[PDB]
RNA sequence: CGCCCGUCGCUAGUACCGAUGAAUGGCGUCAUUUAGAGGAACUAA
RNA sequence: GGAGUAUGGUCGCAAGGCUGAAACUUAAAGGAA
């Protein structure tokens, strides 16, 4: 088993193992998450 | 050197984009919002009292190069004699009325503020702005002292009464009671669907407008201490208008103690209803029993209906304002038992007093009546056209109903004509008359001092007549217009049947293949300039009407041309953001500027010089050298699009109208511009600190322990806790754990290796004190194992070789503390693989053949 | 009309469930943020509330009691959800004692046979299986490891 | 071993501001739509 | 005659440039990127 992308929309899965939703993330969250996946699919 | 322009005037704007606050009379007097300043109105006499500045004028050396930011909330107090203006920036300003200075500035908004809220001490100034933030602000230091930031929209409205509870909605549809204490939200409920645009409390009733005709009801009931039980729904009730409802305000009857409030709209209409006492509810609620026992319906069905016809029960709808303009604010001036009254300023630049007067029932006039009104000095339609007189004393500005003459010196309205869609004016010579042209095709001309038309043309023109133009010595006019002709017009004076009176007749008729839309005749009138749709102008010579030229090279039609004194200049501007400066000698371009983000509706040279005045739709006028074809000078202050520009004759000022309903002068000024620790380190000051604070409170529990043992002597002192740990509100365990975890991995055996013996001896007491809290250890354990395994390791001779009880004692518990966690860890893994392994293969025993 | 209105019902009982469950999270009780956390699906808000409940649990009952009955108390496809939530917690080497904690108060608390025939639940096992095995490999290596302790105190001992 | 961070720009969506206005409907008037834009915001990517 | 080279002769065809865009360093669109 490898931990990879949550099957749910809403959900997102990290590598690390740790999942986390849209809708209990602050919007300041989304923002770092957004840029770090951008670093990332860079 | 080049002289500066700076703006010395701001007049024609009496209330725009903000709310009016009023101040009672020692009808009161009226705080407006005009653009960037604040505007008092004495409503009885219609005269401004008084005008409030931030700064220095705009266009200035040391002002900021984007345009200012217009007042978009006010809220005064009047015990202080203060006033809070909140800027569409962010900034709030707190100018005392007296002094004209701002006492506070506070910048903690990233939009524009919606709504301020003094508190009753005048300590605290709340602010909702459109950034989802409300801010709490102690005037007392001028610092911020906490943010609520749990909406996803602009906050629309709130209340706040006392330090502990608040009540916001936002356009997101939802509400929200805050705590104060805890600065979180302890309820959230979903007010309407799309916004919730308009919120009201009166004691335990609370009044939101959203996004529809329907308006809800609710109870607050604060001390309810059960979760969902602070704010109630009760019901709903149809206001008549379908447009959403900004503000809603509560007022009360002193005498009577009813409660009128009122719900504004976004359109002409304003609804006023009326709360019912106590006793007549309670009447209301005994007929409806009589009438539901009368019915027949049963018990839970009347319970049914009462719940339904509860909203209908409290309101009843009292009156409905209605004015000829879309209504910006509103406020509740005065009750008394006769009449209440309500001030509203609209969006077409007016301010309007309405009384109603009423018998405790039902009011006794149908209509409410429109007494004062503040209409006077202002446009209520942008203006379409300006002109400077030839004195240089008077300013005409032309728009869609009215044309008013202005004193630019005393800065107000000196005349004032009716007209129709004015699309341009000028002034004959003298200064006595003013020509218009209508897009009717209508031709009027007003006479100043008999203040009436004297002649009307109304079939000069077929289309809308775009431009007009006069000659030198005004005895001819050129008039060009969209029905694809320019007709000449010549004045004459002829005798009353006996006063001369000017007339206006038609000589020729130029018929051009398409529209005209700007006409200029050159100052020596040589040259007369024509504008098309086709993207090009003409130019003829005034003689003869020969066709000399046809300047081309623009893609979007030319809106303005100017020509200069020496008529060796001809200046064209485009829709398609350009500026080209051509020469007239022979027709050949010396230069296109790319000069603004949208169209340049207007460019005017200066007299006797090149240099010429550019006004855009960028809301930026800008003045341009033309000898080296270069920007000089960039006047930000207008917020939106500019119609119109006037150049003095003598050069002094620059007249300026926009859609912003404010007309602004630049005048020449006397000035001129021209063109650390490693790893480790740290380790070893933690353990210091954190060691140092657990031996001095061990050593004063011992002597508590042996004090109360003796039971004499004087009592032992605790020790003061140190600064860092009392800041930072961790304990030396934490402390030092954090240090740890702050250690990163390939830099730990370096650090451990680094330490000396005596630090190796405190990181042992660190550990043991870590063994000693159950939580800590177990959030940690695969740390502390490493790195006390490791430090061990490294220091083993020497630990060994030391003959201390204490340190045997240390390594006994600290092992024992370390086995009863490691093996709990591994009992639960153990457990937890044959569980696992026997469900796989029960399932797989079922399900194998 | 009828479905609209029962829409906006789901809408404003989800906004007063999420705003119940950050009451309780800032206020404690952990049994109601975890039943809210997995009605909601918010799985950090679900590790948050089941690693600060083993916080306090380590000051038989594996968390706080009436946590454990609501363990109990789930039904099938919330065991497949905490499942899954366990076994990608395990993956991760830090985050693996509360996904052990968790799975062990279900194994404790619920029963063999209906958990072997819930639909799926063997691949979630089998994902789960390897996982702790290395994980009881590094711990027993640490235990043996913790032993230097006992050879320090025989020298110092035979030293003094 | 177990999420490097921030600003701006870009894209989508929703509601607002007021001009061109246009079209349509009801009685020039009034109401509802729609388009060329611009202006200033919040969310989502 | 078959097949093929060379040609500082004659004659004709060329080849070159981001386009709008020149007398204008000039707009929206694109073209590339």
């Amino acid at each position: 088993y490898n931990v990879g992308k949550a099957e749910k929309d809403g959900e997102i899965r990290l590598k690390n193992g740790v999942a986390m939703s849209k809708e209990e993330l602050t919007r300041e969250d989304k923002n770092r998450l957004r840029r770090a996946l951008k670093r990332k699919r860079s | 050197s080049y002289q500066r322009f700076e703006q010395a005037a701001a007049f024609g704007v009496i209330a725009s984009n903000a709310n009016c606050v009023w101040i009672p009379a020692s009808p009161g007097q009226l705080i407006t919002s005009a653009l960037e300043d604040v505007n008092i109105w004495d409503i009885k006499t219609g005269d401004l009292v008084s005008k409030l500045s931030d700064g220095l004028p705009p266009g200035a050396s040391d002002a900021r190069g984007a345009k200012p930011a217009e007042c978009t909330y006010l809220e005064a107090h009047k015990d202080t004699d203060l006033l809070a203006v909140g800027y569409a920036d962010g900034v709030i300003k707190v100018w005392d009325l007296m002094s004209k200075t701002v006492l506070l500035n506070f910048n903690g908004h990233k939009a524009a503020i919606t709504l301020l809220q003094f508190d009753g001490t005048g300590t605290r100034l709340i602010s909702g702005s459109k950034d989802s933030n409300i801010i709490v602000w102690d005037l007392v230091g001028e610092v911020g002292l906490y943010k609520l930031r749990s909406h996803k929209d602009s906050i629309t409205g709130f209340w706040c009464q006392g330090e502990d509870w608040l009540i916001s909605t936002s356009k997101d549809g939802m509400i929200k009671l805050w705590d104060l204490k805890t600065h979180q939200c302890i309820e959230t409920h979903i007010a309407h669907t799309g916004e919730c645009w308009g919120l009201a409390v009166k004691d335990d009733l609370l009044i939101t407008t959203g996004t529809d005709s329907q308006v809800k009801i609710w109870k607050l009931d604060i001390e309810n201490d059960k979760m969902g039980g602070k704010l109630t729904e009760m019901g709903i009730f149809e206001k008549q208008s379908k447009q959403r409802g900004l503000k809603i305000e509560f007022i009360t009857n002193s005498s009577d103690k009813t409660s009128f409030f009122y719900i504004q709209n976004a359109d002409k209409t304003i609804e006023t209803f009326r709360i019912r006492k106590e006793e007549e509810i309670a009447r209301g609620l005994k007929k409806r029993e009589k009438r539901l026992k009368e019915k027949g319906l049963t018990e839970e069905e009347i319970a049914k209906s009462i719940k339904e016809s509860y909203s209908s029960f409290i309101l009843h709808p009292f009156q409905t304002i209605r004015s000829l303009y879309k209504i910006k604010s509103a406020s509740w001036t005065t009750v008394s038992s006769s009449k209440l009254e309500l001030v509203l300023t609209t969006s077409s630049n007016t301010i309007e007093y309405y009384s109603i007067p009423y018998e405790k029932r039902d009011p006794t006039s149908p209509a409410p009546l429109k007494t004062h009104t503040i209409e006077l000095q202002g446009q209520r339609t942008d203006v379409r056209s300006i002109d400077i007189s030839d004195d240089n004393k008077l300013l005409a500005t032309a728009s869609n109903g009215s044309l008013k003459i202005w004193n630019i010196k005393t800065h107000k309205c000196i005349r004032t004509f009716e007209c129709g869609y004015a699309l341009t004016c000028k002034f004959l010579p003298g200064g006595l008359l003013v020509i218009l042209g209508t897009r009717n095709g209508e031709l009027q001309l007003f006479d100043l001092a008999s203040s009436s038309l004297l002649d009307t043309i109304e079939d000069a023109h077929d289309a809308a007549i775009w431009s007009l133009d006069l000659t030198s010595d005004g005895k001819r006019l050129v008039t060009g217009s969209a029905d694809k002709t320019v007709k000449f017009w010549d004045f004459k004076v002829e005798n009353s049947l006996f006063l001369p009176v000017l007339k206006l007749h038609h000589d020729t008729t130029l018929e051009l293949t398409d529209d005209i839309l700007c006409v200029r005749v050159s100052p020596d009138d040589r040259y007369l300039a024509i504008s098309l749709l086709d993207n090009t102008v003409k130019v003829f010579f005034l003689d003869s009407m020969k066709f000399y030229l046809s300047l081309y090279g623009h893609k979007l039609p030319v809106l303005s041309i100017d020509i200069s004194f020496d008529s060796k200049m001809i200046i064209t501007s485009s829709a398609d953001k350009n500026i080209k400066i051509w020469g007239l000698d022979f027709g050949d371009c010396h230069k296109s500027l790319f000069a603004h983000q949208d169209s340049i509706m207007n460019v005017k040279f200066l007299p006797q010089s090149h240099n010429f005045f550019s006004c855009s739709k960028d809301a930026v006028v800008k003045y341009w050298d033309g000898e080296k074809f270069e920007c000089i000078q960039k006047l930000y202050a207008h917020q939106s699009e500019v119609w119109a520009l006037a150049v003095a004759t003598d050069g002094g000022f620059v007249v300026s109208s926009s859609h912003d309903h404010s007309i602004r002068i630049w005048e020449e000024t006397e000035d001129q511009v021209f063109l650390s620790l490693k790893a480790g380190e740290r380790l070893m000051e933690a353990l210091d600190l954190g060691i140092a604070e657990i031996e001095g409170l061990e050593a004063y529990n011992r002597d508590m322990k042996l004090w109360q043992r003796k039971k004499l002597g004087e009592a032992p002192i605790k020790p003061q806790g140190n600064a860092v740990l009392i800041a930072v509100n961790k304990t030396p365990e934490q402390y030092i754990m954090d240090t740890l975890l702050r250690i990163r991995m390939s830099q730990l055996e370096d650090a451990l290796m680094v330490m000396p013996f005596s630090y190796v001896l405190k990181f042992l007491k660190f550990i043991d004190t870590v063994m000693q809290n159950k939580t800590l250890l177990h959030s940690h354990l695969p740390l502390i194992c490493k790195n006390l395994f490791f430090i061990i390791k490294f220091n083993h001779k020497e630990l060994v070789s030391q003959k201390n009880e204490e340190l045997k004692l240390q390594i006994n518990r600290v092992k024992t503390e370390l086995r009863s966690a490691l093996k709990s860890t591994e009992d639960d893994l153990g457990f937890n693989v044959q569980g696992l392994k026997f469900v796989k293969q029960q399932w797989n025993l079922r399900h194998n053949y | 009309e009828q479905e609209i209105e029962e829409e906006q019902e789901k809408a404003k009982l989800q906004v007063e469930q999420e705003q119940s469950l950050q009451n309780y999270m800032s206020k404690g009780d952990w049994t109601n943020a975890f039943l809210l956390a997995m009605t909601l699906d918010h799985p950090m808000r679900l590790f948050n509330v089941l690693k600060r409940a083993l916080g306090e649990s380590r000051s038989e009952v594996i968390f706080n009691e009436e946590l454990d009955q609501a363990i109990s108390i789930l039904n099938d496809e919330q065991l497949i959800l905490l499942m899954k939530r366990c076994r990608d917690w395990n993956t991760n080497a830090k985050t693996h004692t509360i996904a052990q904690r968790t799975i062990r108060c279900i194994l404790m608390h619920h029963n063999i046979a209906k958990l072997s025939e819930i639909p799926g639940m063997v691949k979630i096992v089998d994902a789960i299986i390897p996982y702790t095995q290395r994980h009881f490999t590094r711990v027993d290596n640490l235990v043996e490891q913790s032993y230097i302790l006992d050879y320090a105190l025989v020298e110092m001992d035979k030293l003094f």
